DNA sequence: GAGCGTATGGCCATACGCT
DNA sequence: GAGCGTATGGCCATACGCT
């Protein structure tokens, strides 16, 4: 058969580009995840690889996620999972790793045959209420499994851990933030829908990196929040200590986010050997675990350390910019979103999650109360019920006879037929009445939530505050005025 | 190996070359093929975008070099269709989005460096079963009976109809100008 | 502290050597498997990756087997599994593979991310009755899981698929055999314990390779069967086609077992190049899926093809020896076994598996019969049973009252209390009587098996014949006189 | 330094020590969990060549063996110099498994046949990692450090030679070319 | 200047015993 | 001889967009 070259180029390229955009490189606005991450977390959840249980071998997690949800390379899965376990990559890590999971110096993690993982306690909040019809499930690549379209995400993950992805025709670069600051901003938005970005910034001061450090001015942040795009100046934490009789040394304790420590040191070393920076006698990486990042630059006598340090900020990645480009999938399509839009979309997801949960909980409660009514009729007239069953030749006849005589439903009659003889004891009869009465009170409680949109909004606020009090931590990055 | 696996025939009119996506597919293809008239060239990883690269890089790319050596036609001004080793050059990629990407990258190289090969109707696109699984997860028996056997296979002959339109198409989709590419995506959206 | 060099050498070397011997390189005489193979098959079984169910991704099987049973490299597991799926490696393949699983040319399988597998219908016979206390289970490497010491192996797998392993201080090399021939030999041994190797050879003619071909003489086979050691001369199936104008050519249709086709061709091609062989004009690999192996060697006009072919057998792997060294793990220790010993040990395993199964089946039957007696008393006095339960305040009182009044056991009382109301219908009461009566005949039937060693031996024979009729196939390798 | 060695800052051999770790993954974490001034990591990849089975031309052509000789800077055979040594502690660090034991035997075979006065001077040591099935690779950078990298917490076994005529017979039997003597040893000692 | 992070896996050497 | 089969994985190049 025949095929036009222009048609083949347009059709094939659009197929790839759209797939990279909606199913690879860009995160969802609601849960802040790319498909690979969502598949790793759901895979951990389905396999019961929770914080309370032992670490499970990385190769088993990777193979499961691959065979069931991610039709790609084992390396691309393992590597995505590794990043989620790194306390220098993820502001609130989503994976709990055991073994070599890499360091700041750019070295990678050990091969998946040597590592072990499970989910962190915060990840349980991303998965919380997933099995309560809160989110929509879809068929997997082969059609032999089901997978989540989005996770409930009971904390604002997109803004919390940030995002960084290279698509086709576009890319994303969302910085990480402080959970306490974010949740407070979300609470302020729910109470005031016409809240300005300026007003929101009283809660959300700016990005909060896991690598800590410093941010130079609120100017860069403000632009990034109003438009979705802006450049944020990140600077290392460096101190000039007064050691010798005249001698002095620079100590780098915190480095910029996503900056490779070894590469940064190599860049400083290169300037010294090329004589592009004069004043450095020795440079050493004194970094340890209890010590943390410690890069020592010892300054030659009579040379100003303040001059050398400022020149290091300019000439090396000791000072680096963060080019904010807040692109996320909103209604399955890419969108450049501002700070408020990110929060509004997140709040809507929470409103839906909580409503859908309450609706599910109610269906189940109404269903159970119905069965309990049936069992209550049964127990009140057991001599007759037993008689009716015994007189019946088949299960079909017993089902019909019970329904017709005691005005019971198909479900109520089936529940009675499945009732064990031990339910006829004194205490077991009293338990049924106690369950029914407590259940009617729960049904009313749920019905009240769905009746008032403000009660439902208050429940979202209450649950968000609970997460803030449990997982919210101190701000790491210092924003200098 | 990872290198070219030629056919026993020396007549190019009946000889075909299958540019196979990935190592694992390349092995099964080499096993399922017609040894007499079908050659297999396994192409590893994403092919270099020639539209974005300069000549020194293009000629230094091994996978590009492997193809030039296989066809034996030459590139640019020195391309001789009379020197072609295969009258059929079959692009055989996975029935997935990345298979489509590799297909675009190969056509970009052929359009900018071996244009009279497409004009002569020597460039074809194999149509493997679109059943969610790629080429590497397929048997050697079924790879033949569905994508290689001339009795049952369906190849798409790549044709040039408007060179002015094609030039604008390769420049937009594979060029350094992101904005035009982003516009193409946001217009052609859903499809 | 200190450590002697000789002591460390002796202690450390013995630790490695014994582990390679009893837990790596040598197969178990009973099931014919090395630990890696057994772990792959048990892992398939536990995951329900049976022939009736869809193919499961290789990386998922590998990751599961690794994390749960095999504390080694993912490649070593995947590669072991691959071999089991190859119709040219395994005489009766144990793994059902989808995708590139390699070829005879030395062509490896695709990476485990591509490819998928499940067990073959014959493997179900290796796992048959595993959950009926037929075999002993052991704790895994970490102690969080249980694994089989040996599989029931309802067909003689050690001789059927053979074995090949390099240990320390020893090695094993057992050729594959015809299942119909082996089972017949096993049946002949069970009927005659003093059967000679000569007599056994009337059933077991010799090795039967999956690659077919030819064996030169019964001499090599005879020695290997009597001593467990011998050299068997394997020769390719080659024909000389007399063609027009005097001209000749040789066609190779079958090649020796474990011989690499491409390597064999390369060896012929290098002799021609190096002028070490005279008379070959052209050499071709005409092998296609439609024809199978077809290696055509063209002969020069003035040359004799019979001369060239015989020189090819001598100088290339067109003829290759099989160095039989029948070493297997017998009572957890390595042993050089002869043909009869291999069959005797296998027959004993079957005698134990069938006895252990019958013993298990009996315990369960006796247990069920007892419960049925209780339910029979319950149904016969249902009006009383119901009042007894209803009069009871707790389950504990109901349990005591039922046992004291109706002379029932703790188990019988508990079974009555767990009895659903639907068991009181006409048909459901009749089913209980029918189950009890059928069960009493099954108990007698099982008790008869354990009472007479001949009945038990006949049952083993009957079950072995069933497998022979279902899976036994035609002999592939032709043993020439 | 990606797959090769990482050396100690100290130029004095009495102060500095070399750790021959087992596997790539072990090498990386041990290079991270060390005292850079006194500790030097030489990661050994795969099973090390059995020098008792090999001829000199092959032994000298091996890159695993050549990396060690260059690291110690002692020379081999008749040209070995105990004084011309770079480290005073040569630590064999291996997995707490059967293959770990094997690598340990292969390294001692090389040291006995080529660097004998290194063992005699008590320079050769065996690191004692925790036994429980995991192995070196599976351990974290800080677990690796407090386990065997702190000569404070660490317990090293000093390799000593007591009978050279017995040791000669032992290396030739266990690591030699004659299978029958090895097979006999296994059969007897089980 | 170049590198962030999800995408498209063969090659190499060694132990061990037999022939 | 050299290679059978279970054991002890980093290196390499490419797309894509932003700064
Ligand atoms: C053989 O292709 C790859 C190369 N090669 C590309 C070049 C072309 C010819 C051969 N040599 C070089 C190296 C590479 F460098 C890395 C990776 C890689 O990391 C990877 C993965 O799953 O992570 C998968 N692949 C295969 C799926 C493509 C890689
Ligand atoms: C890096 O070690 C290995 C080599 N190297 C050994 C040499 C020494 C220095 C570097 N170059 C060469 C190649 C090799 F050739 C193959 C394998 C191998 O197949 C394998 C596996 O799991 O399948 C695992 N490993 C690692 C567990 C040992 C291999
Ligand atoms: C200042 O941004 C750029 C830098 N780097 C500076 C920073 C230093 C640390 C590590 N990298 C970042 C990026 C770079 F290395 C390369 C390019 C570059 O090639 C390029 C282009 O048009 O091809 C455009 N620009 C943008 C100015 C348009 C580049
Ligand atoms: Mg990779
Ligand atoms: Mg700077
Ligand atoms: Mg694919
Ligand atoms: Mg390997
Ligand atoms: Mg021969
Ligand atoms: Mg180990
Ligand atoms: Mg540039």
């Amino acid at each position: 058969n025949e095929r036009n070259i222009t048609s083949e180029m347009r059709e094939s390229f659009l197929d790839y580009a759209m797939s990279v955009i909606v199913a690879r490189a860009l995160p969802d606005v609601r849960d802040g995840l790319k498909p690979v991450h969502r598949r790793i977390l759901y895979g951990l959840n389905e396999q019961g690889m929770t914080p309370d249980k032992s670490y499970k071998k990385s190769a088993r997690i990777v193979g499961d996620v691959m065979g069931k949800y991610h039709p790609h390379g084992d390396s691309s899965i393992y590597e995505a999972m590794v990043r989620m376990a790194q306390d220098f990559s993820y502001r609130y890590p989503l994976v709990d790793g055991q073994g070599n999971f890499g360091s700041m110096d750019g070295d990678g993690a050990a091969a998946m045959r040597y590592t072990e993982a499970r989910m962190t306690k915060i990840t349980l909040e991303l998965l919380r209420d997933i099995n309560k019809d809160t989110i929509d499930f879809i068929d997997n690549y082969d059609g032999n499994e089901r997978e989540p379209s989005v996770l409930p995400a009971r904390f604002p993950n997109l803004l919390a851990n940030g995002a960084s992805g290279i698509a086709v025709g576009m890319a994303t670069n969302i910085p990480p933030h402080n959970l306490t600051e974010l949740i407070n901003g979300v609470l302020s938005l729910s109470k005031n829908p016409d809240i300005s970005i300026a007003e929101l910034m009283e809660d959300i001061e700016g990005p909060d990196f896991p690598t800590a450090g410093l941010i130079l001015g609120k100017s860069g942040i403000r632009r990034a929040y109003e438009t979705g795009r802006g450049s944020i100046q990140m600077r290392s934490r460096a101190v000039i200590e007064e050691r010798g009789g005249g001698r002095q040394r620079i100590v780098v304790t915190e480095i910029p986010f996503q900056v490779n420590k070894a590469r940064m040191i190599e860049k400083i070393a290169e300037l010294v050997r090329d004589k592009k920076i004069d004043g450095i006698t020795d440079l050493r990486d004194e970094t340890s675990l209890r010590t943390g990042v410690r890069v020592v630059i010892d300054v030659r006598k009579d040379a100003n350390a303040s001059v050398i340090l400022n020149n290091l900020y300019k000439q090396t990645p000791l000072q680096t910019s963060f080019g904010v480009n807040m692109i996320a999938l909103v209604n399955g399509r890419p969108k450049l979103i501002n700070l408020k839009e990110a929060l509004v979309h997140y709040l809507e997801h929470q409103k839906t999650v909580v409503r859908r949960r309450t609706q599910y909980n109610l269906r189940k409660a109404k269903d159970r109360a119905h069965i309990l009514e049936g069992l209550r009729i049964a127990l009140d007239h057991i001599d007759e019920i037993i008689s009716t069953i015994r007189e019946s030749d088949t299960d079909k006849v017993a089902m019909e006879s019970l329904q017709q005589r005691f005005k019971l439903s198909e479900k109520q009659a089936q529940a009675i037929l499945d009732m064990r003889l031990r339910r006829l004891t004194g205490l077991e009869r009293d338990k049924i009445e106690a369950e029914y009465n407590e259940l009617l009170n729960y049904i009313s409680e749920l019905e009240t939530i769905l009746a008032d949109e403000e009660v439902l909004l208050q429940l979202v606020r209450d649950e968000l505050t609970e997460i803030r009090d449990r997982f919210g931590d101190d701000r790491r990055t210092e924003i200098q005025l | 190996p990872g290198k070219l696996a030629d056919c026993s025939s020396k007549s190019p009119e009946e000889c075909e070359i299958f540019l196979v996506e990935g190592d694992s597919a390349g092995g099964s293809t080499k096993s399922g093929r017609d040894s007499r008239t079908q050659a297999i060239l396994p192409l590893r990883g994403k092919i270099l975008n020639v539209e974005k690269a300069r000549l020194d890089r293009i000629l230094n790319n091994n996978e590009i070099r492997q193809m030039i050596t296989a066809f034996g036609t030459g590139i640019g001004g020195d391309f001789d269709l009379a020197k072609a080793r295969y009258h059929k050059i079959v692009i055989m990629t996975d029935a997935d989005v990345d298979g489509a990407h590799i297909r675009t990258l190969l056509l970009t190289f052929f359009y900018r460096f071996m244009r009279p090969l497409i004009e002569a109707g020597y460039v074809y696109i194999a149509q493997p079963p679109t059943g969610y699984k790629g080429l590497g997860e397929m048997n050697a028996d079924q790879l033949w009976e569905t994508t290689m056997n001339p009795e049952h296979r369906a190849l798409l002959q790549v044709k040039l109809e408007d060179a002015i339109e094609a030039d604008q198409t390769f420049e937009m989709l594979m060029g350094d100008v992101v904005e035009n590419r982003r516009q193409f995506i946001e217009d052609n959206a859903v499809y």
